[PDB]
């Protein structure tokens, strides 16, 4: 009846304004997340470059550098948002991860799981796979503190080798505001990189490994900034299309409910023409 | 601007010359699959080469149908306008 249609539009004219609103909101928080990942970026350089100049100083035999003689466990860091309304953010990181799951299944390990965000918490609760620890509340802000601990812990179970004999992230990169994916890398065992063309204190050998988990860590942070940045821009696009949406909803309900008052007026007038024709 | 979702011929290709329906008869459903990946591939971030294919098949089959006003073509070049698209001519 009218009643009902007249309340959905209202209702539908509330929803449009919030998701606007929120819309716009992501259209600046992608920003904001570009800009903190551009001034991030300044540190891993030097890290890196920091960290090629002693390797090559070093001997490479770092436990992170060499590969298991049989390797049957492997830990996974998946990334995933806080906040819903983000659309298919989740969804693709989590077939990815499974994805990588079964290629590890079809190998012949089996895997850990770590998990950042509520959302692939819940997840991984609902499909029965034990989570051996999660972090929730940074995934639209993290800042290195959370990085940090999240870079320890895969650190320590990696070398205990329970233990894993490999550490693999899954998170989204941010190629460009209007395209985006989540893409699955291996953090450990790193390989090394031989390519063509100091004094270290106390030793190389020490700096070298005092500063591969520090370079974890800082990768693992760089990671985190680019899962937020993705995360932002598909709300953005999310939203967008909840509005559009909301807009055709309500462009649909008003049309139902003026036929309907039309049909109302007719019945009416049909009803008191009745009784006057019939005196 | 005929719907060809909506549309529908209720004696259907009983009254088609059989060029035609050889050559078109595949048209409406890929038309109408090219419409519905195209409504979701409007907000994909990126999707496999095939379904970006078919939605390139999809848009240059809908650019072949239009045509303009008190332009009618004879059954002899209709055949051929749209085998230049079925067959895949215009890639």
């Amino acid at each position: 009846t009218l009643r009902e249609l007249r309340g959905r539009i209202r209702s539908a004219g509330s929803i449009k304004k919030i998701t606007k609103a929120q819309e716009l909101i992501a259209t600046s928080r992608i920003a904001k997340a570009q800009a903190r990942v551009e001034a991030a970026r300044p540190y891993a350089a030097e890290i890196t470059n920091m960290l090629t100049e002693l390797a090559g100083a070093s001997a490479l035999d770092h436990p992170l550098l060499v590969e298991r003689k049989q390797p049957k466990r492997a830990g996974v860091l998946v990334v995933s948002s806080d906040r819903g309304l983000c659309g298919a953010y989740n969804a693709n990181v989590l077939r990815r991860a499974e994805e990588l799951f079964s290629l590890l299944r079809d190998e012949g390990k089996d895997p850990v799981l770590y998990v950042v965000g509520r959302k692939a918490l819940g997840y991984f609760s609902f499909r029965q796979r034990t989570v051996v620890e999660s972090w929730t509340g940074f995934s639209e802000r993290p800042t290195y503190e959370n990085a940090r601990e999240i870079a320890d812990t895969l650190v320590n179970a990696f070398m205990a080798g329970l233990g894993v004999d490999e550490l693999h992230i899954v998170f989204t990169e941010f190629r460009s505001m209007l395209s985006q994916t989540a893409v699955a890398r291996r953090a450990a065992p790193m390989e090394v990189e031989y390519v063509g063309e100091y004094s270290f204190e106390p030793d190389p050998e020490t700096l070298f490994d005092a500063l591969l988990p520090r370079y974890i860590a800082t990768r693992v942070y760089a990671a985190l900034l680019e899962a937020a940045a993705s995360e932002s821009a598909s709300r953005r696009r999310a939203m967008k299309s909840a509005t559009d949406n909301a807009d055709d909803l309500i462009k649909a309900l008003t049309l139902a409910a003026n036929r309907e008052r039309q049909a109302q007026i007719t019945q009416e007038i049909s009803e008191i023409v009745g009784g006057a024709n019939a005196l | 601007a005929i719907n060809v979702g909506v549309s529908v011929s209720r004696v259907g290709g009983a009254a088609q010359i059989k060029a035609m329906k050889e050559v078109a008869g595949s048209l409406r459903l890929d038309l109408s699959q090219y419409r519905e990946l195209e409504a979701f591939a409007a907000f994909a971030s990126d999707l496999d080469a095939a379904s970006k294919a078919q939605l390139d098949r999809g848009a240059r089959l809908v650019e072949l149908l239009k045509q303009p006003q008190y332009s009618p073509l004879a059954v002899e070049e209709q055949v051929v306008a749209i085998f230049l698209g079925t067959q895949g001519h215009l890639d």
